[PDB]
Parts: structure tokens; C-alpha cells; sequence
């Protein structure tokens, strides 16, 4: 029986070898095939490209040098019944990702030990990408134009996204030995790109998810995704930094602390118009222009701050000493009594809760800053600025860590939160009323690395690492092999 | 020496569960690729069917 159709995708593998794709004949073959009863349901149909990705995988085994002849030809197969096939208002997605899940699976069929080779189904993934790239070129033009090209115009975005979640099926995580192979179809040329430039950041949600799934996965055959990793977030530096700007906060979180340098490229990353003034040089951001505008960001940090979301806003708005008490009791009630960690990082300070209350303040902050004059905003008794300084003096040494920490993360291109956040460190740094040499060495060590890694080193750092000596008020800290930096700038 | 049960026999199955799965009739465009034309051409197949 599954002879038969192994003789069917003979037929299919010869006639397009030594014959031009593009004629119409192939489309005429696809016509033949639902004449038979081969084709004639969909439960014959997945059978068929099921049979037909095994046969490929043999035919690649027993192969001394690049043998892809039969394996390309299924590729343009999947796409050429993807437009050829009159779809269903809901069937087109069942179709596409209903081919997917057999991909995979024969995939893991495979990878269930039964002479595995990561290749073909690489090579697989990729002409089907090449192919549909073709495709969509030009708001799908080289079809018929007989608005069938209207359904795939609204397919288009729903593609990737859903070829996103197979490929997430077979992260590094899951497969160790695909790792390599992984990342490489991540950073394709036909993916990458275009989905960042899809429109308005549709496809960014399923970009994030990859990409976690790259970071969790960093938390040995780890070399090689690192190595891969860097390259992707450059990549993305020069030719969409606005994804690195805006999705920072559910990037940070999920991106294990002991990676500096990858941390800094996120947050060096700078809107692609935009050019900026020398920050190792000497006052009054109030003549900048740039720094006044606010800092786009894709995921509201107010959803993962859950029920504070009415104590902080209330305490925002007045700074009810009461009302700090039971902020503070549920951050002490989330790090000890629930929410208890394993092994390292056990009871653990929420890096993502406290991160989300430091970016919801700056936000909030900085909403307060474009109505109303702006005057108040910056102030040692403004209400934006006494929590942030109450939250320190009241919390843990572990809990006040994580606070600077958030804090420097923010300072970043020349934007509202930078020159805010600059404020805050600034004013705190040279803030009385503490009780003082504990906070200085948290806001110094936090601050301190983000510079010592090799660059770029973030803007907002810079100007921060630069005032701070033209302030006069250096060494004299007595806390500070400290004093070996001190010499190198 | 694994009766029946096993990592590539569970997976064959998933494969075949996932073909039952929503059965629908596959519908070629028939408006489409100037029909008529296609019964000229050969059979260009070596099915049979059961």
C-alpha cells in the first residue's frame, strides 16, 4: 500500500528534475493526482507528504558526497498545493500548519533512534521559506491577481507566526544536536528579516518567543548557541534596533544576569535615524530635544505586576506612608513566604516584579512629564521619586540590589527615562537622609558593571560615568582591586 | 526488545492520529487552469487503486 505512494513521489521527483518548475505542467500533475483517489481525502493527503519526507531522509542516507534533488522537489510540492488547492475560510490554516506537525513529527520519529541526520529537514525548512519568499514578493503580484491573492495577503502574516511555533517545537532545549541547526534557521535570511519588518510588529510576538526559548535554554553544546545568539541580536541591532528598544523589559527578564556583554548591545541598541552627541564629553539635557520624547515599549510591565497595580498607582499619586507598608509586605510575601525558588536562587527577590514596578514608575513618570509643564516631575519630595527612594531604605540587601539594578538598565539611548533615571541615581547617590555607605557601594557595583566589559558601551552609562567626575562629588569612596579601574579611566 | 511499545512506533502513531483529524474532502481549484486542457494531457501515473 505505502509502496504505491512511494511510487507516486517517484513520479513527482522525476518529471520536475530535468523540467523548469515554473511550467504549468506541474500544476496540471497536482490535477492529476486528486483524479485518483490518492489525494482524495485528507487523511491520504498528510499520508502522502508523511511517506514522501521518509523516502527523502533514505534517499539522503546511503549518499557519499548533497543529494537534496528529492527532498527540494517536496519542498516546492508543499508550497504548489498550498496556492494551487482552493481553500475554506479556516482551512488554509489548518492546511499549512497540519503539514508542519507531520515535518516535525517524522522529525522526531527520527531523532527516536531507528543514523539521524539534522540536515535534510534543515534543507526542507529552508526551500519552503525560499519558496514562499518568492511568492509574497511584491503584495503577492506574480499570482493571478484574481484576489485569491486577497486570502493570501492576510496568510502572509499568519505564516510565519504559526511556522514560528513549529520551529519553537524543536528549540535547543528540546533537541540538542539540532541546536546549531536551530539558530542557523532562526538567523535566515528569509526570516529574520522580513518579520521584523512585517507590519506594525505583528510578527514580534512570535520572534520574543523564539528567543526566549534561546535564553532560557543559556541558563558543551551551549557554545555554539551563544556564539549564535550574539549575532542575531547585532543583526538586529543595525537593521531593527526598535526591537531591542521597546520588547527590553520581557527581554531582561528572561536573560540570565551573568551575560553582560549581551546585555549592554540590547540596551546600546539606538533608533536607526537618530544620531547622538559624544557622552564622554561635558550639563543641561533641558537644550536636548531627543531626550524629551518617550521611549516606545511593546509589553506593559502592569500586567505582571498583577493586584499592586492598585496600591502603586494610588501611592504614585499620593505617597501614603501606609500605604508603603503593604507594597513592601507583598514583595517580603512573594520572595519568602510563596514563590520559593530551588537550589540557586532560592527565595528568590522577583527580578521581573521589581523590574516591572521600576519601569511602571519611570512610565507613569514620564506620562506625568508631557502633560503639566514638566516642572514637578524632576523634585526629592516628587511622589514618582519617594517611592523609589523608600522602597531601598526599607527593603533587603538582596532587595535593594535589584531596584539599582533596574534602574541602570533603563538608562539607555537619549530618552525621558534616561535623563529620569539619571536623576534618581544622581540625587541618591548625593542623597542625605540614610542610614548611607551600604547604598553607594549597591549603586557604584550595579552601575560599575556595565562598563568594564568590551563596547559599545551604552549611551546613557556613559554620560552618567562622565558627570560623575565632572560633578566632583571620586576615590574618596572607601570601599574602593576597585582601585585598578580607577586608573584605567 | 520492546513488544510493539516504543519512542518511533508512539510517534508513527501520531503521525496517523493527526491524519483522522479533521477529514475533509481536498477541493482543487476547478475555476482555475483552463480545464478541458487536462484531459488532453497523458496519464502521466502508475496508480491503482483498491
Amino acid at each position: 500500500r505505502t509502496e504505491k505512494f512511494y511510487l507516486v513521489f517517484t513520479e513527482w521527483v522525476k518529471l520536475l528534475q530535468r523540467v523548469e518548475n515554473n511550467d504549468v505542467i506541474t500544476t496540471v500533475f497536482i490535477k492529476q493526482l486528486v483524479e485518483k483517489g490518492v489525494i482524495s481525502d485528507t487523511d491520504n493527503l498528510l499520508t502522502f507528504v508523511k511517506s514522501s519526507l521518509e523516502l527523502s531522509v533514505s534517499s539522503f542516507k546511503e549518499s557519499d558526497p548533497e543529494v537534496f534533488i528529492a527532498i527540494d522537489a517536496l519542498g516546492s510540492l508543499i508550497i504548489k498545493l498550498l496556492i494551487l488547492q482552493d481553500f475554506k475560510d479556516d482551512t488554509r490554516r489548518d492546511y499549512i500548519n497540519a503539514i508542519f506537525s507531520v515535518i516535525v513529527l517524522v522529525f522526531a520519529k527520527d531523532h527516536s533512534q531507528e543514523t539521524f541526520n539534522e540536515r535534510p529537514y534543515f534543507r526542507l525548512f529552508s526551500n519552503i521559506l525560499y519558496e514562499w519568499a518568492t511568492i509574497r514578493t511584491h503584495n503577492f503580484v506574480r499570482i493571478s491577481d484574481s484576489s485569491t491573492r486577497q486570502e493570501l495577503i492576510e496568510f502572509d502574516s499568519v505564516f510565519y507566526n504559526t511556522f514560528s511555533g513549529y520551529l519553537h517545537a524543536l528549540q535547543p532545549f528540546a533537541f540538542p544536536g539540532f541546536s546549531f541547526a536551530w539558530v542557523t534557521l532562526l538567523s535566515h535570511r528569509m526570516l529574520l528579516p522580513i518579520m521584523l519588518r512585517l507590519p506594525n510588529k505583528i510578527g514580534w510576538e512570535k520572534l520574543m518567543l523564539l528567543i526566549i526559548d534561546l535564553f532560557k535554554f543559556l541558563d558543551d553544546a551551549v557554545s555554539v548557541v551563544y556564539k549564535g545568539t550574539l549575532r542575531i541580536i547585532l543583526g538586529i541591532s543595525n537593521d531593527m534596533p526598535s526591537f531591542l528598544i521597546e520588547n527590553h523589559y520581557e527581554l531582561m527578564n528572561n536573560l540570565p544576569p551573568t551575560y553582560f556583554q549581551l546585555k549592554n548591545v540590547i540596551l546600546s541598541a539606538i533608533p536607526k535615524n537618530m544620531t547622538v552627541p559624544n557622552p564622554y564629553d561635558v550639563l543641561n539635557m533641558e537644550d536636548i530635544p531627543a531626550c524629551k520624547e518617550l521611549p516606545e515599549v511593546f509589553f506593559d510591565p502592569v500586567i505582571d505586576l498583577h493586584s499592586l497595580k492598585k496600591p502603586v498607582d494610588n501611592y504614585l499619586r499620593i505617597p501614603s506612608n501606609s500605604l508603603l507598608r503593604t507594597i513592601l509586605s507583598a514583595i517580603y510575601k512573594d520572595t519568602y513566604d510563596i514563590k520559593k525558588g530551588v537550589g540557586y536562587d532560592f527565595l528568590s527577590v522577583d527580578s521581573k516584579l521589581i523590574r516591572a514596578i521600576v519601569l511602571h514608575v519611570g512610565i507613569e513618570a514620564g506620562i506625568e512629564y508631557k502633560r503639566t509643564s514638566s516642572n514637578a516631575v524632576f523634585n526629592t519630595k516628587s511622589s514618582y521619586y519617594t517611592l523609589l527612594f523608600n522602597l531601598i531604605q526599607n527593603g533587603s540587601i538582596e532587595m535593594k540590589y535589584q531596584i539599582i539594578l533596574s534602574i541602570v538598565e533603563q538608562l539607555r539611548y537619549p530618552n525621558i527615562h534616561t535623563y529620569w533615571f539619571s536623576f534618581v541615581l544622581m540625587n541618591m547617590f548625593k542623597s542625605d537622609e540614610w542610614n548611607k555607605l551600604e547604598v553607594q557601594e549597591i549603586i557604584l557595583r550595579n552601575f560599575l558593571k556595565r562598563i568594564i566589559v568590551n563596547k559599545p558601551h551604552t549611551w546613557g552609562v556613559s554620560v552618567f560615568f562622565t558627570q560623575l567626575i565632572n560633578n566632583n562629588d571620586l576615590l574618596d569612596l572607601p570601599f574602593v582591586e576597585i582601585k585598578l579601574i580607577l586608573q584605567q579611566l | 526488545y520492546d513488544a510493539l511499545g516504543n519512542a518511533v512506533d508512539f510517534l508513527d502513531a501520531r503521525l496517523h492520529s493527526l491524519s483522522n483529524y479533521q477529514k475533509r474532502p481536498i477541493s482543487i481549484k476547478s475555476n482555475i487552469i483552463d480545464e478541458e486542457t487536462y484531459k488532453k494531457y497523458p496519464s502521466l501515473f502508475s496508480w491503482d487503486k483498491i
